[PDB]
């Protein structure tokens, strides 16, 4: 389990 | 003991994250994810009176109007850290029409134009930004501001669905240590910061369900 | 087609009474009995645009401040009829706490200071009676007031409670018949009506719940 | 089924 992954597949096109 | 989430000019009554389903157009069930209110009065944790706001730095939005920079500008009593246990049982996304909303509640002795901006975090950065202005009503002496229903966005719901089928708790409590949210409360005429709320989450265990505390922030 | 129960001054946008059972602290169900507002549009009725006001002299309070003395005084536009057809089907009460009360909203051009009296009607005479003082909030140019969560009195939950418990819906409808609302909202500091409601009451019997028509109050 | 005698176990001590 990647807790960094996680937020990734939500958050990764909205990291700006 | 109890603790009020409040500073010389403006007290938060009230917070709670919900989900409404409408079984049908006379009939609403709401689960409460967390909850600040009457029904949920604010304590103290009897084994932690503060935190220190550099134990919190990089989980927070760093740089000019981030955490650090505005406790620094004050007024330091205006500045609280809450640790909710969140209550994630629920199905009431299965069946009907849903609404994820976030309502609050504030006072004041002041008639003012308060603006509030509140700032989700992933592992200390940005990603969701919502600013609100409200207007008083002048109740019983002081001024009432009321937040009503304010709509959770695609990311945060995406964030909770994802949540909340995960099959262990661990998992569950190392996604939420990432998660964050910073609540500023601003005059918007004065700039003055009213309110500031710094947002740490686990999952709730209790029968009880969601629960908190309430933590004073300090730089020692 | 669509109907503002609305004067020049005041329009009221929500209206609904309601049953809500807390079944945990961060769980509760709410039923609508009846309801007025954006899930609930309001509609004129196509066989009938008007109530004639002596039609109903009888069912509503009597001599000074009365219905027929209130109308006389005017403006006739502040003046409405609502019939409601009640959703009773809810079994809300059986499990947990509950809570009932009335929620409504309006919207006015100015800033006042209002007062809210509703009398609670049986076989033409009052029998309840509740005052309520609104402030107003300034919101995108016009302000807006608020009655939320006033409670039902004793005497309100006794009649709901055996109103629901009847093995016939002749029986509901010959009880509802002789129940009205008179509700008249005030300028305090100019005595001006802004808004008058005479409500009657049905039960429904539809699959889409609670229903009502807006008629426009006439002395021809 | 009387509609006098439902409303008069509620509102008769109330009438005034
Ligand atoms: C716009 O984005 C609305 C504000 C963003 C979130 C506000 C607070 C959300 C509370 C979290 C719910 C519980 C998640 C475990
Ligand atoms: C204080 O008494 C509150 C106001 C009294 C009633 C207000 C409106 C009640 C609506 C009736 C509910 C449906 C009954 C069939």
């Amino acid at each position: 389990f990647s807790p960094a992954d996680f937020h990734x597949d939500i958050a990764c096109d909205v990291a700006r | 003991g109890p603790r009020s989430v409040a500073s010389s000019k403006l007290w938060m009554l009230e917070f709670s994250a919900f989900l409404e389903q409408q079984q049908d157009p006379d009939t609403y069930n709401k689960h409460l994810f967390v909850h600040i209110g009457q029904s949920s009065p604010s304590y103290s944790d009897p084994y932690l009176e503060a935190v220190d706001i550099r134990q919190i730095y990089d989980k927070f939005p760093e740089k000019k109007g981030g955490l650090k920079d505005l406790f620094e500008r004050g007024p330091s009593n205006a500045f609280f850290l809450v640790k909710f246990w969140a209550d994630l049982n629920t199905n009431i996304e299965d069946e009907g029409s849903s609404f994820y909303g976030v309502s609050s509640q504030y006072e004041s002795p002041e008639n003012m134009i308060i603006t509030c901006s509140t700032k989700v975090c992933s592992f200390g950065k940005q990603v969701v930004e919502k600013v609100e202005t409200e207007y008083a009503r002048y109740e019983n002496g002081h001024y009432s501001y009321r937040i009503h229903r304010s709509p959770l966005c695609e990311y945060m719901i995406n964030f909770i669905h994802k949540l909340k089928h995960l099959p262990e708790k661990y998992m569950m409590n190392s996604v939420l240590e990432n998660f964050t949210i910073l609540q500023v409360v601003t005059n918007r005429d004065t700039q003055e910061t009213l309110l500031c709320i710094a947002y740490v989450f686990e999952v709730s265990a209790s029968e009880h369900g969601a629960q908190h505390h309430i933590y004073r922030l300090v730089k020692e």
